[PDB]
C-alpha cells in the first residue's frame, strides 16, 4: 500500500548567465574595496604625526574588511568554473579561515564601535586620554581572539572530495556521520546569533541612544546630523538582512519542512548567489561610511595627497 | 554541492511509512524520499534499509 | 523481467575499430548506469568504462583511455561503446552490466546487479 | 588501486571451511563486492558494500571487513558452489577487479 | 558658551567653602568640567576635574580628598565643595571646559580647556 | 603627577621679532601639550591645543611644533599684543600638570 513515485530533475538551464553577471560584480567589489581600505589604514597610521587621536577600531576594520576583500579572486574563479575547486584541500582551508574570521571581526568592529559612539559622550568624557587608549587596545584584542574561536570549529571539518560518478571536485564541510543534522542547523544557530541578530540588536539600540543624546543637546545638534546614524542602522539591514532570510529558507529545505520540487532548487540556489553577491557591500560600504564622510577626514586625506 | 538530501535516517520502519518518492539528481544520484505517516512528515530514507532497496528496485524494474 | 543483450563482436585485424551495443529492455533506462567489463581469455575480469544513461557521466580505465568511448539513446534503451584502435592484447569477451547508483553519503552504489551473456571480441591477423 | 587477492586457489571438500581474503592498497569506505563466475557464464554479483548479501544468494556467504581486509567465507561448501570468486571496489570513479580465487575439488 | 563662577569670600583656616560654576549654551552632560587655580603671582595649577554624565571625577594628589566635585544637570551647575582648607590653598579659582564634539569621533584631536570663567578669589586667613 | 620643564623663564624680545619658547616632558605624552596665555590679572585663553592645532579665533602668528617629547611654540612677529605669560599644559595622564610659564616683557 506504499505508492513509489519517481522525480528526475533537470540540469540547471540558465547558471551561467547568472554565475558572469555575479563575476562581473566581484570585480569591482574587489576594487573598490581594496583602495578604500589600503586608503583608510594609510591615513589613520599617517594621521598620528599632525597630532590626531586616531581610533583603533577604524584601523582594524579596515584591515579586516582588506583581509576578506583579498580572498574574492579565489572566489571568482571557483564559482566560474560552475563552484568547482580546482586547488588543493590546503588552499581550500586556508581561503576559508581568512574569510571566516576577517568577516567576523569586521563586524564585531562594527558592534564595538556602536558602543564606543555613545560611551564617549555619556561615560569617556573625564578619562584621560592613555586610560581609553588602553581599554580600546584591550577590546582590540578581544574581538580577534573571539572572532578566531568562532570561525576554527567550521574550517576543522572542511575537506575536498571528488563525486564517485560525476568526476567533479568540490570543497565541502564533511561533518561525523553518525551526527550532521545536529552540526548544521548548530552552526547556522552561531552564523545568525553572533552574525545578525546580537550584533544588529546592540547597533540599533545603542545608536538610538546616540541619536537622543545629541537632540537633548544645542551644539551637537546643530553640529551633529541624525540622518547618518539611521543611514548606519539601515545599511546594515539591506547587507545582511536578505543573506540570512535566503540561507534559514535553505536550512527549512533541508529539514523537509517545505515540499521538494525543481522550482525550489533553483528559486533557492538563484537566492542564495545573488544575496551573497550583495552582502559583500559590506566591505566597499564601511570606509565610505565611518571614515570618507566626516569633514576631518577629508581635509587631512586633502592635505596628505598634496 | 547542493543536493535534496544532506543527512540519512536509519530508523524508519515498514509499518510507518505511507509514500515513498525517488529522486534523480544531476549532483547526488538516486536519492529517497519516504513521507512518515505518524507525523505527516517527510524524511530521506537511507537506501542500506533491507526492505527499503529492495522495494525500490521491483519499483524501478516493472 | 529485466535482458541485457550485447551485439557486434567479432574479428578485427589490428588497428581495426568496432562497435559493441548494449540493448536493454525491462527497467527504467533513465535512472541506469551502464557499465562495459571485460575478460581476457583465461585471465580475470577488467572494468573497462561506464555510462550515466540520463547525464551522461562517462569514465574510462587507464588501459582504454583516448580509444575507446561510449554513449547512451535512453530513447531506444541502449548503450554503445565504440572500440578503436585494437591493439593484440584487445581479445576478450565484453559484458555489458547494470547499476542503480544509490547515494551513499561516503561513495555511491557500483556493484554491478544484472550482467548480460557477454561478446566475444578477436584481434587478430590470420587466415 | 591495487587489490591483493589470496590465494590463488583453494583445494576443499563438500561442507568444508572455504575461505578468501582481499586487501586493498588504498582506503576503501566498506565500497567492495564479491562475484562468482562459473567457468562458461556471467559472474552473479554475491555481496555489495561489504557485507549485505545480494538479494537471492544462498545465506552461505558472509563477507566481512577489518580496516582494509575483506573477507569472503563460504561456510559448508556445496557441490554447486565451485566457481572463481572475484574482489571489487567501487569507492573511487575507476573500478578494479581482483585476481580472482579458484576453488577445486580436493580428492586423493 | 559662557561660564559663571560664584563664590569666594575669605574663609578662616580649617574652613569649608563652596563654589559653584553655572554654564549656558550647552547641554553641561556633554563635557567634562575642570576647576583650575592660580596662587597669587604664581603659576596655574589643577585642582579638579568632573563628567556630569556618569559621575566620574578626578582630582589632584595635593588635594585628594580634602574637595569633591559634583554636578547636578537639571540646572547646568558644577560645584566644588572645599574642607579643611589650608593657608596656600589662596589663589583665584577657575571654572574651564575641556570640550567634546561628537562629529569628529573616529578621527579626532586632544581637546583643551578653550572656554574659561572668570573666577572667583578665595583667601584663606 | 608628571613634571613639565618650560625654559626661558622671561623672553625680552622686542616688537615684530621671533620668540620661541619650550616645554619638555619627563615620560611621553602622544601629542597632548597645548599652550596658553595669561595676560596680567585676566583668565587664560586657549591658543594651542593638540600638539600643534592651532586654536580656531587666535591669529596665525603662533605656531606649535613637537619632537618626541620636546614641544615649542612660536611667535613670528611679536606685535604688542602679545607681551603675556605662556603656559605649557598636557592631559595624557592624569592629574593634568602646567609648566612654569614664561614671562614676555618689552626690551
Ligand atoms: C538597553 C541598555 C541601556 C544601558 C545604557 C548604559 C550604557 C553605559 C553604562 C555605564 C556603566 C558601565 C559601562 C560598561 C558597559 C559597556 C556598554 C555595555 C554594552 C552591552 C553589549 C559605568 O558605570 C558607572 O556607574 C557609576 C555608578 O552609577 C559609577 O560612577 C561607576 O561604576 C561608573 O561610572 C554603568 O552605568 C550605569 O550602571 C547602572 C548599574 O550599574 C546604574 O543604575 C546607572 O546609574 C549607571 O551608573
Ligand atoms: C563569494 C562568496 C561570498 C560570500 C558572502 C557572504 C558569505 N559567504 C560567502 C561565500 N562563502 C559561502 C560558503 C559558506 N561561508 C561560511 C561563512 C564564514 S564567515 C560567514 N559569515 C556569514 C555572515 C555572518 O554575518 C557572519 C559569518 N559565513 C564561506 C564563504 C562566498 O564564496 C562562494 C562559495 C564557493 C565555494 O564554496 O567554493
Ligand atoms: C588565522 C590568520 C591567518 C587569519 C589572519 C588574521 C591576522 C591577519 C590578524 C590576527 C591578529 C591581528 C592583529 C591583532 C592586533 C593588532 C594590533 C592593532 O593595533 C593593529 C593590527 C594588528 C597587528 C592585527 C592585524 C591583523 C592580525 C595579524
Ligand atoms: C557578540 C559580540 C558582537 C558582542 C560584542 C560586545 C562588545 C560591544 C562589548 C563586549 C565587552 C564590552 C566591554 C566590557 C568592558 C568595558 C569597560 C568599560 O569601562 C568601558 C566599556 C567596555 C570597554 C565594554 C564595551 C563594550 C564591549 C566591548
Ligand atoms: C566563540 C566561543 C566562545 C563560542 C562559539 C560557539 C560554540 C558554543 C558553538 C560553536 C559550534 C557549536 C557546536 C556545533 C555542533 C555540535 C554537535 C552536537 O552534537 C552538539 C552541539 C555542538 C557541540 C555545538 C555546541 C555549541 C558550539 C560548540
Ligand atoms: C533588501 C533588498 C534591497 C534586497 C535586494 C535583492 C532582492 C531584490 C533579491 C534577493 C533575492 C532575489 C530573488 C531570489 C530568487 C528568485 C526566484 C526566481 O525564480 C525569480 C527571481 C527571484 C524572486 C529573485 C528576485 C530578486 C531578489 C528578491
Ligand atoms: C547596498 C546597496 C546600495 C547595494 C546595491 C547593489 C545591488 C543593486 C546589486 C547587488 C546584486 C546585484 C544583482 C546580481 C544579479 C542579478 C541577476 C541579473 O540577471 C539581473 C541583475 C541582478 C538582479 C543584479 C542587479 C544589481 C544588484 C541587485
Ligand atoms: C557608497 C555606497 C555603498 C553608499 C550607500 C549609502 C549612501 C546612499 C549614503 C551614505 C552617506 C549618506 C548621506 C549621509 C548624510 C546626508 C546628509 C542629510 O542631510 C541628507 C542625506 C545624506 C546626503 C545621506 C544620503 C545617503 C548617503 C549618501
Amino acid at each position: 500500500c506504499i505508492v513509489v513515485d519517481t522525480v528526475m530533475c533537470p540540469n540547471m538551464p540558465n547558471k551561467s548567465v547568472l554565475l558572469y553577471t555575479l563575476s562581473f560584480i566581484y570585480i569591482f567589489i574587489f576594487v573598490i574595496g581594496m583602495i578604500a581600505n589600503s586608503v583608510v589604514v594609510w591615513v589613520n597610521i599617517q594621521a598620528k604625526t599632525t597630532g590626531y587621536d586616531t581610533h583603533c577600531y577604524i584601523l582594524n576594520l579596515a584591515i579586516a574588511d582588506l583581509w576578506v576583500v583579498l580572498t574574492i579572486p579565489v572566489w571568482v574563479v571557483s564559482l566560474v568554473q560552475h563552484n568547482q575547486w580546482p586547488m588543493g584541500e590546503l588552499t581550500c582551508k586556508v581561503t576559508h579561515l581568512i574569510f571566516s574570521i576577517n568577516l567576523f571581526g569586521s563586524i564585531f568592529f562594527l558592534t564595538c564601535m556602536s558602543v564606543d559612539r555613545y560611551l564617549s559622550i555619556t561615560y569617556f568624557t573625564n578619562t584621560p586620554s592613555s586610560r581609553k587608549k588602553m581599554v580600546r587596545r584591550v577590546v582590540c584584542i578581544l574581538v580577534w581572539l573571539l572572532a578566531f574561536c568562532v570561525s576554527l570549529p567550521d574550517t576543522y571539518y572542511l575537506k575536498t572530495v571528488t563525486s564517485a560518478s560525476n568526476n567533479e571536485t568540490y570543497c565541502r564541510s564533511f561533518y561525523p556521520e553518525h551526527s550532521i543534522k545536529e552540526w548544521l542547523i548548530g552552526m547556522e544557530l552561531v552564523s545568525v546569533v553572533l552574525g545578525f541578530a546580537v550584533p544588529f540588536s546592540i547597533i540599533a539600540v545603542f545608536y538610538f541612544l546616540l541619536a537622543r543624546a545629541i537632540s537633548a543637546s544645542s551644539d551637537q545638534e546643530k553640529h551633529s546630523s541624525r540622518k547618518i546614524i539611521f543611514s548606519y542602522v539601515v545599511v546594515f539591514l539591506v547587507c545582511w538582512l536578505p543573506y540570512h532570510v535566503a540561507v534559514l529558507l535553505d536550512i527549512f529545505s533541508i529539514l523537509h519542512y517545505i515540499p521538494f520540487t525543481c522550482r525550489l532548487e533553483h528559486a533557492l540556489f538563484t537566492a542564495l548567489h545573488v544575496t551573497q553577491c550583495l552582502s559583500l557591500v559590506h566591505c566597499c560600504v564601511n570606509p565610505v561610511l565611518y571614515s570618507f564622510i566626516n569633514r576631518n577626514y577629508r581635509y587631512e586625506l586633502m592635505k596628505a595627497f598634496i | 554541492y547542493r543536493c535534496p538530501c544532506r543527512f540519512f535516517e536509519s530508523h524508519v520502519a515498514r509499518a510507518n511509512v505511507k509514500h515513498l518518492k525517488i529522486l534523480n539528481t544531476p549532483n547526488c544520484a538516486l536519492q529517497i524520499v519516504a513521507r512518515l505517516k505518524n507525523n505527516n512528515r517527510q524524511v530521506c530514507i537511507d537506501p542500506k534499509l533491507k526492505w527499503i532497496q529492495e522495494y525500490l528496485e521491483k519499483a524501478l524494474n516493472k | 523481467e529485466v535482458q541485457l543483450v550485447e551485439s557486434g563482436g567479432g574479428l578485427v585485424q589490428p588497428g581495426g575499430s568496432l562497435r559493441l551495443s548494449c540493448a536493454a529492455s525491462g527497467f527504467n533506462f533513465s535512472y541506469s548506469s551502464i557499465h562495459w567489463v571485460r575478460q581476457a581469455p583465461g585471465k580475470g575480469l577488467e572494468w573497462v568504462a561506464y555510462i550515466y544513461s540520463s547525464y551522461g557521466y562517462t569514465s574510462y580505465a587507464d588501459s582504454v583511455k583516448g580509444r575507446f568511448t561510449i554513449s547512451a539513446d535512453t530513447s531506444k534503451n541502449t548503450a554503445y561503446l565504440q572500440m578503436n584502435s585494437l591493439r593484440a592484447e584487445d581479445t576478450a569477451v565484453y559484458y555489458c552490466a547494470r547499476v542503480y547508483p544509490w547515494w551513499y553519503y561516503k561513495y555511491y552504489h557500483g556493484a554491478l546487479d544484472y550482467w548480460g551473456q557477454g561478446t566475444l571480441v578477436t584481434v587478430s591477423s590470420a587466415s | 588501486i591495487q587489490m591483493t587477492q589470496s590465494p590463488s586457489s583453494l583445494s576443499a571438500s563438500v561442507g568444508d571451511r572455504v575461505t578468501i581474503t582481499c586487501r586493498a592498497s588504498q582506503s576503501v569506505s566498506s565500497a567492495v563486492a564479491w562475484y562468482q563466475q562459473k567457468p562458461g557464464k556471467a559472474p552473479k554479483l554475491l555481496i555489495y558494500s561489504a557485507s549485505s548479501l545480494y538479494s537471492g544468494v544462498p545465506s552461505r556467504f558472509s563477507g566481512s571487513r577489518s580496516g582494509t581486509d575483506f573477507t569472503l567465507t563460504i561456510s559448508s561448501l556445496q557441490p554447486e558452489d565451485f566457481a572463481t570468486y572475484y574482489c571489487q571496489q567501487y569507492y573511487y570513479p575507476l573500478f578494479t577487479f581482483g585476481q580472482g580465487t579458484k576453488v577445486e575439488i580436493k580428492r586423493t
